[PDB]
RNA sequence: AUGUUC
RNA sequence: GUGAAUACGUUCCCGGGCCUUGUACACACCGCCCGUCACGCCAUGGGAGCGGGCUCUACCCGAAGUCGCCGGGAGCCUACGGGCAGGCGCCGAGGGUAGGGCCCGUGACUGGGGCGAAGUCGUAACAAGGUAGCUGUACCGGAAGGUGCGGCUGGAUCACCUCCUUUC
RNA sequence: UGUGGACCCGCCCCUUGGGGUGUGUCCAAAGGGCUUUGCCCGCUUCCGGAUGGGCCCGCGUCCCAUCAGCUAGUUGGUGGGGUAAUGGCCCACCAAGGCGACGACGGGUAGCCGGUCUGAGAGGAUGGCCGGCCACAGGGGCACUGAGACACGGGCCCCACUCCUACGGGAGGCAGCAGUUAGGAAUCUUCCGCAAUGGGCGCAAGCCUGACGGAGCGACGCCGCUUGGAGGAAGAAGCCCUUCGGGGUGUAAACUCCUGAACCCGGGACGAAACCCCCGACGAGGGGACUGACGGUACCGGGGUAAUAGCGCCGGCCAACUCCGUGCCAGCAGCCGCGGUAAUACGGAGGGCGCGAGCGUUACCCGGAUUCACUGGGCGUAAAGGGCGUGUAGGCGGCCUGGGGCGUCCCAUGUGAAAGACCACGGCUCAACCGUGGGGGAGCGUGGGAUACGCUCAGGCUAGACGGUGGGAGAGGGUGGUGGAAUUCCCGGAGUAGCGGUGAAAUGCGCAGAUACCGGGAGGAACGCCGAGGCGAAGGCAGCCACCUGGUCCACCCGUGACGCUGAGGCGCGAAAGCGUGGGGAGCAAACCGGAUUAGAUACCCGGGUAGUCCACGCCCUAAACGAUGCGCGCUAGGUCUCUGGGUCUCCUGGGGGCCGAAGCUAACGCGUUAAGCGCGCCGCCUGGGGAGUACGGCCGCAAGGCUGAAACUCAAAGGAAUUGACGGGGGCCCGCACAAGCGGUGGAGCAUGUGG
């Protein structure tokens, strides 16, 4: 534009887009299991994903994934969601937190074990 | 009707030196001669001088280059390689003198009209003026 | 003249 | 051992070479790819309506309180020209009733949309894509699409035209 | 009583209600204590000071225009009321104003600032803690008291909600400190003390003070400190790899010395000297006394133990690799993508890299993002030039001289609080934290000054622009007419067996005489050759004639004298289709009917055919409305063809249209004095693809539909240009028993043999 132009009009800020009504903006929410099940991931991959439909405190449901090799998370199980999306599951935009609520760590984890929510085991 | 006679006069010298001109003709106005009295004192031009063209004032500006050089392409170097409008009608450019600009770092010249005349960094630096920021050279 | 698909 | 026929020609069929051209192919035409229809999931629009929020208009009732008039055939004080009670009124929080505006939520069902490794039907596009394509519009047809009119080249093999250009 | 003050009025000064003055009226007061003819505290009026305030004004202060009109106390006036005070603050009356694209009004969001975080900066984001201002105190209204409040722990009423109740009534407001409960991913002690500093009251003693000073809890944050130090093998064991020699962990350990976090012992703060008391005078000045929550804490001295280490990552970005398990499973994942049986990408081991009382994760902000571009981007083909004029606001404005000094620049000065930031020096053993001092800082006010540029007023010029005269080319537009060719049809003639049509056919026309030929006539549409170029802003415009009419070029250099450029809106124009009312209707021809073609053929080919194509009037307003290139101006080689003016005409000079090209630009293709080059002005537009030119809303339209125009969700691309190929029911050239020319076979029969089954 012209420098006239810019100031009758000026420029637009930009703005931009959550990825996750986790509500509030909180970084983490409570929410109760719905459905536990499994999915089939989007072209290149497969396999067959854990994800839970989550009912909200946030007011949401929503569906998430359940991170670890195994899990104990059934129809009522009590969950901590997280954010973030797997490029792989469509519409699967938040984590579970393992190691949380009623979401159980991930047993005989040793290696990447503060995720995975994992007591250090004992070296008796 | 030429909107602004000054960036006219300018892009005439760029264009003329493009093109390794001896000279070239732009109408006449007080102001214009005071910019050309700059170049030329800083050496950018060999000068001018006023003339006549079909009755009518214009100032032929006697344009400098370089050493004719080696290689594919002989073309001199330019002494004016960038010249280029500050202040323009549609955005008038002030500056105070603490904050003109070092052209180039000191190898360019940035000229101004200031209450003083028209003084070229350095001149309204040491002058203690500020003005408007006509163009910079180097 | 026409004359499909993988 | 004995021992022919035929080849005008290169239009056509299969394969291939060099230059050229278009290309949306590059797993390279046994390529790509379009739309209906069928199935699944997601988010949406519409939807008899229903339910809120905010707001505007008019009308009705109107607390407290300041303020204004009265305080008389009228009580109490008195410092009796006065004051206090008391009464009337304006404004007035709010409430009621009726009709608008905006916003939200929700709704049997329903239009299309996106995504879903290999669904059905045809073959519209990409090669003159086998009717050049695309385009606004209009009619028609399971579906792509077709056809009319006009436009565009982001098409044309040709041709012959005119221009450029390079001759030598 | 009236020092004085208030008020009306007059006078002087001053200039909005400021100061003075005269007469009239009107206005004060409170006592208490002592060692008492003296001191201390209070009381009253006025003047001045200081401090804190109120009200006013300039400028600055977010998103939506799919919010464009808003406004009745509304704008102003007059007179009142009210207040400390101006003011429609409130009320009568009068007038009809006031505000708005420089965004009123409306909707949404938000307390604002010093600062803070980020950033090279400009910017962007933020406004918890600390400071300043505002607002609120369960929601809403209201006033009272008062220097001050419309009052956080005061009051009234309404509403919401809760509590006590003997059922008569009562009570309540933690957004004070703690704390409970609920909501939540999540945020503390119902702590100590008034010793300090500050506050309220009191002559004082002192009382009160959840302000405050401290303690507590929490790795929440930052700074600091520890988990040992020096020695110690060509190098134990274990564990991992292994080419079965080794290699790795690793000087790491074990082991020898050394030091001595914690601990325990002794001692033990600063922060506290005032107020008060005494001398002096209850002044200055000198002297005395009390006082510590933190805390038996910090710290000092003396003893004294080898004494927590973990978290993330090792495919690329990114620093750090091997073995096993696994086998598109389990799983990883920020993106590219890893996983299919040798996986440095999954899981484990060993090993490594990076940090370390932390390390990671998620969320949010800035960065990277020149990806909203002022700094600092773009629109021919990538997203982006508005379909074209005309024009409003606005933006911008040639040459010369003077006045002004608004912009602008300069100087002084005020302001820019403190804290923070920055520099220096200092205090805690360092640092964090803190002190003290120093330099800054745009803004804005005031004074003084400069006048180049911008502005402004005045005069001037003629190079821009318009105009005069004279010439010109043109399918530029409109209305009227009229000319020939052709097609169709009608009436005839003449003549007879087919015409028509396709790849081939048929449908169809034809013995009621078609086709071809000739005469007569009608009617509609379009104008062959000329004809490639020309005109128009675009759309677009083609026989000839006449009238009306617009643009445009050139010449003379004659007149005006910057009158200019652009142009958000607005107005008008806008191909074709299409719509409405009429007309007209030859040819053509969506739809439609027939014939073919086909697997089907709702198409392509054939025969017919209705709207429509034509005209008038009125709509519609779109398009590949294209040069996919906004307009105007200046500047930067040329060559060549062409249209149309001018020229002491073998060339020059202007205006157009083309092709090739200097420099330059361009991702490339390409563009290049008809720019996509170099620049200035102004408009318009873009900001990944899809969703979608869709939905909603609004405007327009008779309707079809137009304009304006999102989001959810989704994808990791979509895309431009050029490159190498490959491909073609593309082209040119060229080959092979490829066809063609031939001769003989296979496919049929028996059988042999290989194969499917
Ligand atoms: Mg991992
Ligand atoms: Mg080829
Ligand atoms: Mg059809
Ligand atoms: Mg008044
Ligand atoms: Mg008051
Ligand atoms: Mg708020
Ligand atoms: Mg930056
Ligand atoms: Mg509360
Ligand atoms: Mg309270
Ligand atoms: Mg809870
Ligand atoms: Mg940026
Ligand atoms: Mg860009
Ligand atoms: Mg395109
Ligand atoms: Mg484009
Ligand atoms: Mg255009
Ligand atoms: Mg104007
Ligand atoms: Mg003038
Ligand atoms: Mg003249
Ligand atoms: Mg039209
Ligand atoms: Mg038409
Ligand atoms: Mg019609
Ligand atoms: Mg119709
Ligand atoms: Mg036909
Ligand atoms: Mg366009
Ligand atoms: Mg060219
Ligand atoms: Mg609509
Ligand atoms: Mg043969
Ligand atoms: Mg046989």
């Amino acid at each position: 534009p012209t420098i006239n132009q810019l100031v009758r009009k000026g420029r637009e800020k930009v703005r931009k887009k959550s990825k996750v009504p986790a509500l509030k903006g909180a970084p983490f929410r409570r929410g109760v299991c719905t459905v536990v099940r499994t999915v089939t991931p989007k072209k290149p991959n497969s396999a067959l994903r854990k994800v839970a439909k989550v009912r909200l405190t946030s007011g949401y449901e929503v569906t998430a994934y359940i991170p670890g090799e195994g899990h104990n998370l059934q129809e009522h199980s009590v969950v901590l969601i997280r954010g973030g999306r797997v490029k792989d599951l469509p519409g699967v935009r938040y984590h579970i937190v393992r190691g949380v609520y009623d979401a159980a760590g991930v047993k005989d984890r040793k290696k990447s074990r503060s995720k995975y929510g994992t007591k250090k085991p004992k070296e008796a | 009707m030429l909107t602004d006679p000054i960036a006219d006069m300018l892009t005439r010298i760029r264009n003329a030196t493009r093109v390794y001109k001896e000279s070239t003709d732009v109408p006449a106005s007080r102001f214009k001669e005071e910019i050309l009295r700059i170049l030329a004192r800083e050496g950018f031009i060999k000068g001018y001088e006023r003339v006549d063209v079909d009755g009518k004032p214009y100032l032929r500006v006697y344009l400098k280059y370089g050493p004719r050089r080696q290689g594919p392409d002989p073309r001199p170097e330019q002494v004016i390689h960038h010249i280029r409008r500050i202040s323009k009608p549609g955005r008038r450019v002030y500056v105070g003198v603490k904050e003109i600009p070092r052209v180039r770092r000191g190898l360019g010249i940035a000229i101004l009209s200031t209450s003083k005349g028209v003084l070229t960094d350095r001149e309204a630096r040491k002058l203690g003026v500020g003005g408007e920021l006509i163009c910079e050279v180097w």
